[PDB]
């Protein structure tokens, strides 16, 4: 579900999923971004298994991501056949800056 | 239980024996006081074979003629992991050498333990008048103030098989069963220190004892 | 010797808990001596005929360089294990003057059963020397390893000042931890010291509270 | 309807038969006690369990 | 305390270092609407 | 334990140690009455008890209309009709074993199979 490898075939990405899907095989810096994202996901998995020892997946959290995904799919009419305009670096950087935009405390010191 | 010994039923039985407070009141059928004039042969015909090994093993010239016999229950030797030797040595070390104790073997048809109070060499013209009452007082503190095994404030321990979720080596979460000891009564400081358990996972219904033992957080 | 093995296991677990305590306080205790096994424990700290001795069990520890950088006000620590069950006035006096002559600011006395009140009254000694008495039965199991006990980290003076400044707090407005709490005794907290408590949160994953020692 | 009421009556009757069998075992002292509870408490637990599962 | 004392001008946090949320709260919105409507109802 | 009373003042007797014979003799504390003990047992205390379970059996126990009747076989006189009741001791841990009283010969017989 998560590992994307641009240098192998066991976890390769299908070129039909995105416009720049053929020329990204064998890339290095994009593979660096994927390795960083997958390492962060593995660390998240380990942290979640540390926090929830019983491995319960359903927990109360603020923003329903699934509803927003479905609203975007139905608003822009995702046909799930046309290749996507998204580049992978744009996806990774967008998720990262979204994480930096989730502000609960607005202080400008190390403790806050 | 210890995480490497979680599914061991007999090890959980050993822990249950190690933590449950068992006294002589839970094991003894009856307590009787007899008069045996000499500490060589008994006057009771049923324990003639019991005395004639232990008396021949051995002192007796300074022993009181009063005898304290306790008859125990066979089923109490079965539900509780107890034998005659453990009870005998516990009673011996509680009363030191002031009370000479012998016991029947575990294969005997009657579970009889016999006790005699050793007399001093000084002349006592009035102690023998109340010697029966003194032996009754010894028998009173014998029944409930002697703990055969386990830690205090533990009424009884029952044994459940709960179903915890453990990460499988393939990555999934599997419903691995575990033998867990539920307890009535709280002695959390003492129960945590016994071996064979996991002291990092012990939980108590009384959160007051958690704060006193583990901490405010 | 059945009881002696049980006491030897208790003493070995207490020694491991003491080593973990000293390592968590910031002093230099290496990892291989923390998990010293029972067979190597009996090979060193037990005599020929079997009784474990406690005089050579007593040891000395020094703070790490990181702990000097964070706390540049403490030096060595002395941990003593007692032999007699009831500690008299004379043994306590020899312990505190041995601390005095070797210039120890902290001394951990691990007694067996009890401290006599005639020796307990002089446990407060000349500043900055501090004496902490621990019972061996309370140290068989390390409480910090329990799943309910979260991570307690003692804050420095500058960290405490920054914490009070950024939240605009006074000392009394912080959550409190008493100076008899088992984790407070484990960390050796003095009055007015703040611990950052990092715990698991089911709503935000990680949560950092703070508690001042009263 | 009638077949369902007959089946319900049969269920209640077979639960009463099980309760009677447990009662005969207890009155013959052939019923073992569950751990942590007496003979009468175990008998009452078995009877209540049988009647509750009958009602269900 | 440590950063502010009594009722000096240090009570007023300057605009460049305001750490509160830039969003109007529901209580702030309710009281602003109430105060403005009360003023408008009094000409 | 068979408590024994003095034959003169009707007060209970107590065991005495004597060094003349070293025997068990019961002594009256009131009028100095001496008699010879028929048993060495001077004190008995049962923690589990088997007496009192058949308490209340009288010559007209079958006249009680509330007592249930059974059809069990009396193993003394072979009579089907009899009354029965549970153990009359009110301990919490007592068993539910039935005691049957035959109404023809007043014989007590239990339903206990562990004993039999
Ligand atoms: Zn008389
Ligand atoms: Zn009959």
């Amino acid at each position: 579900r998560y590992r994307v490898d641009l240098l192998n075939t066991d976890h390769t990405l299908d070129p039909s999923l995105l416009e720049s899907g053929s020329e990204i095989l064998g890339d290095l810096k994009l593979q660096v971004l994927l390795d960083e994202e997958y390492k962060q996901l593995v660390k998240d998995r380990k942290f979640l298994r540390e926090v929830f020892v019983d491995g319960e997946a359903n927990w109360p959290l603020p923003v329903n991501i699934r509803r927003i995904i479905q609203n975007a799919q139905q608003t822009f009419h995702i046909d799930h056949t046309k290749p996507s305009d998204l580049t992978i670096k744009d996806i990774v950087l967008g998720v990262k800056d979204l994480q930096e935009n989730l502000l609960v405390l607005r202080g400008k010191n190390e403790i806050i | 239980l210890e995480p490497g010994h979680a599914a061991d039923q007999e090890q959980a039985k050993l822990i249950r024996s190690a933590i449950e407070h068992t006294t002589l009141k839970s094991v003894t059928i009856a307590s009787e006081i007899y008069y045996d004039p000499d500490p060589r042969s008994t006057v009771i015909p049923e324990d003639e074979e019991i005395i004639q090994l232990h008396f021949s093993l051995l002192s007796f010239d300074q022993q009181s003629p009063w005898l304290l016999r306790l008859e125990l229950d066979r089923a109490a030797m079965n539900d509780k992991d107890l034998t005659m030797g453990q009870v005998g040595e516990r009673i011996k070390q509680t009363f030191k050498n002031d009370l000479f104790v012998i016991w029947s073997e575990d294969n005997d048809e009657k579970l009889i333990i016999r006790c005699r109070v050793v007399r001093p060499k000084s002349l006592d013209a009035e102690t023998e008048a109340e010697e029966d009452h003194m032996l009754k007082k010894i028998e009173n503190t014998m029944l409930e103030n002697i703990t055969l095994r386990g830690v205090e404030n533990i009424e009884r321990v029952v044994m459940m098989k709960y179903d915890r979720k453990v990460p499988s080596p393939t990555g999934e979460y599997v419903k691995e069963p575990e033998w867990v000891l539920e307890t009535d009564g709280v002695n959390l400081s003492e129960v945590m220190t016994v071996p064979g358990i996991d002291p990092t996972r012990i939980y108590t219904n009384s959160f007051i004892d958690i704060m006193e033992v583990l901490g405010i957080e | 010797d059945q009881e002696n093995e049980r006491n030897i296991s208790r003493l070995w677990r207490a020694f491991r808990t003491v080593k973990e305590m000293v390592k968590d306080r910031g002093y230099f205790i290496t990892q291989e001596e923390v998990e010293l096994p029972l067979e190597d424990f009996k090979a060193k700290y037990c005599d020929s005929m079997g009784r474990p001795q406690r005089k050579m069990m007593s040891f000395q520890a020094n703070p790490t360089e990181e702990s000097i950088s964070k706390f540049p006000d403490m030096g060595s620590l002395w941990v003593e294990f007692c032999d007699e069950p009831s500690v008299g006035v004379k043994t306590m006096k020899t312990f505190v003057i041995h601390i005095q002559e070797k210039n120890f600011q902290t001394g951990i006395f691990v007694y067996q059963n009890n401290i006599t009140p005639s020796a307990m009254k002089l446990v407060p000694s000349i500043p900055p020397a501090t004496i902490e008495t621990f019972n061996e039965a309370a140290l068989v199991v390390n409480i910090t390893h329990h799943e309910l006990v979260p991570k307690h980290i003692r804050l420095s003076s500058d960290e405490k000042r920054e914490l009070l400044k950024r939240y605009r707090l006074k000392e009394s407005q912080l959550p409190r931890i008493q100076r008899a709490d088992p984790v407070a005794l484990y960390l050796g907290l003095k009055r007015g010291e703040v611990v950052k408590i990092i715990r698991k949160s089911e709503t935000s994953g990680r949560y950092a509270s703070y508690r001042i020692c009263m | 309807d009638g077949p369902t009421m007959r089946e319900i009556t049969e269920t209640i009757a077979e639960a009463k038969k099980k309760v009677l069998d447990v009662t005969k075992e207890a009155q013959a002292n052939l019923l073992t006690a569950k751990h942590g509870m007496t003979l009468r408490e175990s008998f009452e637990d078995n009877v209540v369990r049988f009647l509750n599962e009958a009602r269900d | 305390e440590q950063i502010r004392r009594k009722t000096l001008k240090e009570k007023a946090i300057p605009k460049d270092q305001r750490a509160t949320t830039p969003y109007m709260t529901k209580y702030e919105r309710a009281r602003i609407l109430g105060t403005r409507a009360l003023q408008i109802s009094m000409n | 334990t068979t408590f024994r009373f003095c034959r003169d003042c009707n007060n209970m007797l107590y065991p005495r140690e004597d060094k003349e014979n070293n025997r068990l003799l019961f002594e009256c504390r009131t009028c100095s009455y001496v008699e010879e003990a028929g048993s060495p047992l001077v004190y008995r205390h049962e923690l589990i008890t088997n007496i009192g379970e058949t308490a209340g059996v009288v010559q007209d126990i079958g006249s009680d209309p509330t007592l249930p009747r059974s059809d069990r076989e009396c193993p003394k006189c072979h009579s089907r009709e009899n009354v029965f009741f549970q153990s009359q001791q009110r301990r919490k841990d007592t068993s539910m074993v039935l005691f049957f009283v035959c109404l023809s010969c007043s014989h007590i017989f239990t339903s206990d199979q562990k004993n039999k």
